[PDB]
């Protein structure tokens, strides 16, 4: 059973930190209908780490059929 | 840096002399029907009755390397005024008396001293207010703090306490009536004398007095 | 045991200080078991020293304690300076956790740098830092009311204030203070706040009033705002643990 | 060692029972190894190569 | 230091509201500061040009991790045309980040 | 895309417009990538309209650069990178020559050089050797132009008819190619975009040699004396529009008296009896030669041999620097980032920003002859003669130490001695050394350029200077030393 988080500290590798402290939602657990004529609100938060810069996206799987307007606050 | 400076004026000197005079007079006085009758575009009714606290809070601030009118005048220009913050401390006789204890906010007033300006515009300038006090207290507790604009002035705590110890004469003169105002410190008195207490109720005793 | 106290000083608020025979000032914490010898120090003389590099004029070489006592939870010492033609008597502030943050000699390691050795100085303190949160209202928890008396606004271009204007001021502060007296009579009135029946008919005229006064039209050029002499009841201000607090009857706080 | 830890699973062999297997084997017609998981079941997988072993547990 | 301001057409360095008779402009900044802090008093130092057709109201208010929120109303004195600027500037802040001052213009006149 | 123009504008009228930021964004609300840009309109910029003159072709621009000898530019108020730039020239050349630039000078070929001789020889009765322009101011709606034979204002740049500019010769008499030669002229830079009744441009010239001070308001064709009736010579005249006040410069030849009056502004013509008692710099502040407002804004800046600033409207000054024996020549600033630089002699740079009394020096750059611009998004040129750069280095906010190619040192050589005071705290003592010459102290002393400053030590160390103290006295051996935060 290779653990691949404790690997990746070897220091050959030499790999960089996470740069995202935490990205956590309750989305994740259940899936939404979006009927005729409907729309619907996600939330999520987000903690970047001490230093680092990191730039959250959004994406959806059929831009074809379905448009999100994303709001980043703090 | 900068510090405040806090002095008690009359209500008939109140731009001509920038001396200190002290808190003898606890009686409101009546020198103001005049100038509220006077006043008419003014949501003010002549059936109720307008009268004045003696004494005024001349306010000027003074920081190292620069004379206080300059500063004065900086500071108007630049749009500061100062704030006051009024705190009475309740009497001890609780049985005559009653325990509330409140606060007063006010803002400084600026006004140019009676003087002659050389200049067309401005020249010495104090900042006014008002001192009120109440039935039931001797001790209250001055705050002075910027408005936030123009030089950064730290808040600064005084003390204006009623002082029940004084006098009036003949002359009109404000002596003593425990003792005499004839001497002058001398290096001599502090040269050989050590330490002593000083012993007084805790937070309602208006005057300090120091012996030994 | 070789020192004698001649005195003591108490804070009524968890400090106090002590004053011997031999001049030497001692303070104490009431939550810990200790005394500092504060004035005969180390750290005093670090701020004795800035204090001559500021070029205070409190401070001079040549000085002489007449007493000391606490004013408002600060230790203030009046002390006599013997300054050469301007020898005064003057009350100077003891800044005690200034005294302490500079007592120099502290346990100290030598840490390893980059090939380079520093000398750095180990931490006391258990916490990095303290901080107080969901503190209670200062003024509902020690019982106090306030009110608010701006002075009247003016017409003049430079802004400054006559004696008539200062007269009218201290009439206005005269009448909310007597208002804060009647307003104990036994009756209770339709409308709480005193300062409503002060005003009363006359908020209906507002914008008249303030009509004259925006066109310079207005008798003197004074300006008597409705809104500015009042008691509040409710103020986001200054926070932090109060001093004083009021219980009755199982009512109780959170810290 | 490095990496990761060795260790086998075997079970039901602490006596010597002996079945023998019924029918032909199945065998993945590609030379390479796979691992086709149950999307919803975690346990449930199919391990085909030489010999294909379909197990309920992991 | 980092100046936040969340408002939309406040954000841009350079702006210019206008004022009619008895009307407000209420405007808020944070100033979040990635080091030490000058706590006892604020790190933002602001002044009136012509404060004789202006009076500003400020208040300002710490926070745990010493974050600075500023709060400004501007409201005019009476019935006269005029322009004024306050200046709101980061004494303590170094020469090196992008925006130390703010300069809003205060119109008293016709938008 | 493809925005029309009326979703932006909507009018079409010949007036001073304010230029638009762009902000390219992957996303509004989630903003992730972006990038800034600018936006011009170039069908209501007063002087883009206007022909300035006779083309100068390839090859005979640079026929110019033997004969140059000063270079101007005007900072074109409401809309940036609508520079002007005139070449000052010796009394070889005879002409007037003026290039205009769109982008800011971001690429130099992108310039327009134009010969505007004949045009003032139309209008010209005093003709001489040299004519060469001496400065050139841009207002709102009008353009001023010192040439060396006299002083010539735009007609008005919103009207075009003539489609040549026209410059008409404003008249002071008795003044001759030498006065005009000394004169050099100051303009409060404000944007009025929108012209409210009350906003008006006031343009003072001052020639240094019946007095040298004039001042003038809008159309520029009357020019009356600014000061009315040993003799102090005003160095610089300037109109607080926002106090309505006229400000002096005052410097007393014979003695070292030097300071600054402010006179209530009645009727349109400053008055006597000063505002507010007038202030007097020190006797040590040698030779003034200048006084400026920080474009749309109320900070008032003296320069010279030293630098002062001024909060509200000149009733107290605070030096920020003192230069000994060497005195700034010319000053460059932008409203957007609020960055301020002054140019001393010997090429050093000093650089601030409004309001702060804090200042740091950029750099020191040795071209014979050049100047500092600042255009809309803050970003610094350095220009000279076949020469615009913009920057070894590019970023993606405006920083003006781009041009530069590392930030200097400001350390000085002398001995430190460092002394903890606390934990966090920590004392340095610079040591004067015993016997060294008064004229060399200076050497090895703490300044006031060292506030706000960070001391760096090459094998470890980092520390914030945020106090720094004079005392001659009370140590023997050490003068100066920084109270500083250890980090
Ligand atoms: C920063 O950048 C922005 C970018 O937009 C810039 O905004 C622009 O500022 C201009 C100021 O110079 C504004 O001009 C004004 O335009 C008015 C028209 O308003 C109408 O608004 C409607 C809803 O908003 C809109 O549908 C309508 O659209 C079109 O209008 C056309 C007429 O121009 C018409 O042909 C079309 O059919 C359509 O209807 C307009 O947008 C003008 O009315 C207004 O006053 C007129 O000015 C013009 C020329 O100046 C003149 O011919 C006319 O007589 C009016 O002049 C007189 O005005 C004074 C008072 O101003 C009165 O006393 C007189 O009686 C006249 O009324 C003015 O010009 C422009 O609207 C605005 N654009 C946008 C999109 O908001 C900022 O100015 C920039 N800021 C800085 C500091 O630079
Ligand atoms: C700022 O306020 C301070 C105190 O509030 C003022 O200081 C006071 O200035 C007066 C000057 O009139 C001093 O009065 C004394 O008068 C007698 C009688 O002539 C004279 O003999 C004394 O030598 C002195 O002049 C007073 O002592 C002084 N008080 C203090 C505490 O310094 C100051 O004048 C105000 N400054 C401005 C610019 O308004
Ligand atoms: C503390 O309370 C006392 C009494 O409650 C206040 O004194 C009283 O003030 C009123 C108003 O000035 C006086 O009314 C006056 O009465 C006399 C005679 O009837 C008359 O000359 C006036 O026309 C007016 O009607 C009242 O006499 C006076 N009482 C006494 C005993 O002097 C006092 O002002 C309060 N102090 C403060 C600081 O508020
Ligand atoms: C404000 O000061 C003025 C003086 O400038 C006071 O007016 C004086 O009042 C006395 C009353 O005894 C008269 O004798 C003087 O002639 C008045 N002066 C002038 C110039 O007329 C006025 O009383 C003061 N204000 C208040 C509220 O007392
Ligand atoms: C241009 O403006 C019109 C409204 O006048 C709008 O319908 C159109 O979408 C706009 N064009 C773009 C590219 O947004």
């Amino acid at each position: 059973t290779v653990n691949v988080q404790s690997s990746l500290m070897d220091e050959k590798l030499a790999l960089q930190p996470c740069n995202v402290e935490l990205l956590e939602s309750t989305m994740i657990n259940t899936m939404f209908t979006i009927d005729m004529n409907s729309k619907l609100k996600l939330s999520a938060l987000m903690i970047p780490r001490k230093g680092e810069n990191p730039t959250p996206l959004v994406m959806v799987s059929n831009p074809h059929a379905l448009g999100f307007k994303a709001n980043l606050n703090e | 840096h900068c510090t405040w400076l806090l002095v008690l004026n009359k209500f008939e000197k109140v731009g001509l002399h920038l001396s200190k005079d002290r808190f003898q007079d606890h009686e409101p006085i009546d020198t103001v029907a005049k100038v509220f009758q006077k006043l008419t575009d003014s949501p003010i009714d002549p059936s109720e009755n307008y009268l004045s606290f003696p004494y005024y809070l001349q306010i000027n601030f003074s920081c190292p390397g620069q004379n206080i009118e300059e500063l004065a005048r900086k500071g108007h220009l630049m749009g500061m005024k100062p704030m006051v913050q009024i705190n009475y401390m309740y009497s001890v006789n609780f049985y005559r008396w009653e325990m509330e204890n409140v606060q007063i906010l006010m803002e400084a007033a600026p006004m140019r001293s009676t003087g002659y300006c050389p200049a067309e515009a401005m020249c010495v300038l104090n900042w006014y207010t008002p001192m009120p006090f109440k039935n039931g207290s001797v001790v209250s507790s001055v705050d002075i703090y910027t408005n936030g604009i123009g030089p950064f002035v730290s808040k600064k705590r005084f003390y204006v306490n009623m002082n029940g110890f004084l006098k009036r004469d003949a002359s009109g003169k404000s002596l003593f009536a425990i003792g005499y105002e004839s001497l002058v410190l001398k290096s001599s008195h502090f040269r050989l004398s050590k330490s002593r207490p000083l012993w007084y109720t805790v937070n309602h005793a208006p005057v300090f007095i120091l012996g030994g | 045991k070789e020192s004698t106290i001649k005195y003591m000083v108490n804070s009524f608020k968890g400090q106090m200080a002590v004053v011997t025979e031999n001049e030497e000032i001692w303070y104490f914490l009431e939550g810990g078991y200790d005394v500092y010898q504060v004035v005969p120090s180390q750290g005093w003389e670090t701020y004795h020293n800035l204090q001559k590099m500021q070029k205070s004029s409190f401070h001079s070489e040549d000085e002489s304690l007449v007493s000391l006592f606490f004013e408002d939870g600060k230790l203030f010492q009046l002390v006599y300076l013997f300054d050469v033609g301007k020898e005064r008597l003057v009350k100077r502030l003891l800044p005690v956790g200034t005294l302490m943050e500079y007592n120099l000699p502290k346990p100290f390691t030598v840490v390893n740098q980059g090939n380079y050795q520093a000398i750095s100085f180990t931490h006391t303190c258990p916490f990095k830092e303290i901080h107080l949160i969901d503190v209670p209202k200062k003024h509902h928890a020690s019982r106090t009311e306030s009110y608010v008396a701006l002075p009247p606004l003016v017409s003049e271009s430079l802004g400054f204030h006559n004696n008539n204007t200062l007269a009218v001021y201290q009439g206005l502060v005269y009448y909310l203070l007597w208002l804060h007296s009647k307003y104990d009579k036994p009756y209770a009135d339709p409308v709480h706040d005193p300062t409503w029946r002060w005003w009363q008919h006359k908020t209906k005229d507002k914008d008249y009033f303030f009509y004259l006064f925006s066109n310079r039209l207005a008798a003197e050029g004074i300006y008597i705002n409705m809104n500015a002499y009042q008691k509040l009841y409710n103020m986001s201000g200054d926070y932090g643990i109060p001093d004083l607090f009021f219980l009755d009857k199982g009512n109780w706080f959170t810290i | 060692h490095t990496l990761c830890r060795v260790h086998t699973v075997r079970t039901g062999k602490v006596f010597k029972s002996n079945i023998q297997l019924q029918g032909d084997p199945l065998f993945y017609a590609f030379p390479n190894t796979f691992v086709l998981k149950n999307v919803c079941k975690a346990d449930i997988s199919v391990y085909l190569g030489q010999k294909v072993f379909l197990t309920i547990d992991n | 230091y980092w100046i936040q301001q969340d408002s939309l057409d406040f954000m841009s360095l350079n702006l210019v509201k206008y004022i009619d008779v008895g009307n407000t402009i209420d405007f808020q900044f944070k100033i979040i500061p990635k080091a030490m802090s000058t706590f006892p008093i604020p790190p933002v130092s602001m002044v009136v040009g012509n404060p004789g057709l202006v009076e500003v109201k400020t208040q300002g208010v710490f926070d745990l991790n010493e974050n600075y929120y500023l709060d400004i109303h501007v409201s005019g004195r009476f019935f006269q045309k005029g322009s004024t600027s306050i200046a709101l500037v980061l004494w303590e802040g170094s020469s090196k980040c992008y925006a130390i001052t703010l300069l809003p213009t205060i119109k008293s006149s016709c938008s | 895309i493809d925005i029309p123009r009326q979703n932006i504008t909507v009018n079409t009228d010949i007036a001073a417009v304010e230029q638009w930021m762009i902000k390219i964004t992957m996303h509004e609300g989630l903003n992730i990538y972006d990038t800034e840009g600018t936006l011009l309109d170039l069908v209501r910029e007063p002087i883009l309209q206007w022909n300035l003159g006779r083309v100068l072709t390839e090859m005979e621009v640079r026929d110019l650069y033997p004969e140059v000898n000063d270079i101007k530019v005007t900072k074109s108020p409401c809309a940036n990178d609508v520079a002007l730039i005139g070449f000052m020239m010796k009394p070889s050349s005879n002409g007037v020559f003026i290039g205009k630039t769109i982008s800011g000078f971001w690429t130099y070929k992108e310039c327009i050089w134009h010969d505007l001789t004949e045009i003032i020889y139309a209008e010209l009765k005093d003709e001489h050797q040299g004519l060469t322009v001496i400065d050139l101011v841009l207002t709102n709606h009008f353009l001023v132009i010192l040439t060396s034979l006299g002083l010539y204002v735009s007609s008005d740049l919103r009207y075009p008819t003539t489609s040549q500019i026209k410059l008409s010769r404003a008249e002071f008499c008795g003044f001759e190619r030498v006065d005009y030669i000394r004169g050099n002229l100051w303009y409060n830079e404000k944007c009025f975009a929108n012209r409210e009744s009350f906003e008006v441009d006031y343009v003072t010239i001052t020639f240094n040699r019946s007095s040298s001070c004039f001042f003038s308001k809008e159309p520029f064709l009357h020019w009356l004396p600014c000061v009315f009736s040993s003799i102090p010579r005003v160095i610089t005249f300037l109109i607080d529009q926002e106090t309505d006040s006229g400000i002096y410069l005052f410097n007393v030849q014979d003695t070292k008296e030097t300071y600054v009056t402010v006179a209530m502004l009645k009727d349109g013509k400053p008055s006597p009896r000063p505002k507010f008692p007038s202030f007097h710099f020190p006797s040590t502040f040698t030779l003034p030669l200048g006084m400026i407002f920080h474009p749309r804004s109320h900070f008032l800046y003296v320069y010279g041999s030293q630098i002062w600033v001024s909060m509200d409207g000149g009733n107290t000054f605070e030096m920020l620097c003192n230069l000994f024996s060497h005195h700034v020549t010319k000053t460059s600033n932008s409203f957007y980032t609020s960055d301020i630089v002054f140019i001393v002699e010997d090429g050093r740079i000093l650089t601030t920003k409004a309001g702060l009394t804090t200042y740091s020096e950029l750099g020191i750059l040795k071209d014979a002859i050049f100047t500092l611009y600042y255009d809309q998004l803050g970003y610094i040129h350095k220009l000279t003669p076949e020469n615009f750069d913009a920057g070894s280095k590019l970023l993606g906010h405006g920083n003006s130490g781009s041009i530069f190619g590392k930030r200097p040192d400001l350390g000085f050589e002398a001995i430190l001695v460092p002394q903890y005071i606390s934990t966090n705290e920590m004392y340095f003592f610079a040591h004067v050394p015993l016997t060294m010459p008064t004229n060399i102290q200076w050497k090895k002393r703490f300044k006031t350029i060292h506030l706000g400053k960070t001391i760096e030590f090459s094998k470890t160390g980092l520390a914030n200077i945020k106090n720094v103290y004079m005392h001659k006295t009370e140590p023997v051996g050490f003068q100066t030393s920084i109270h500083t935060e250890i980090i």
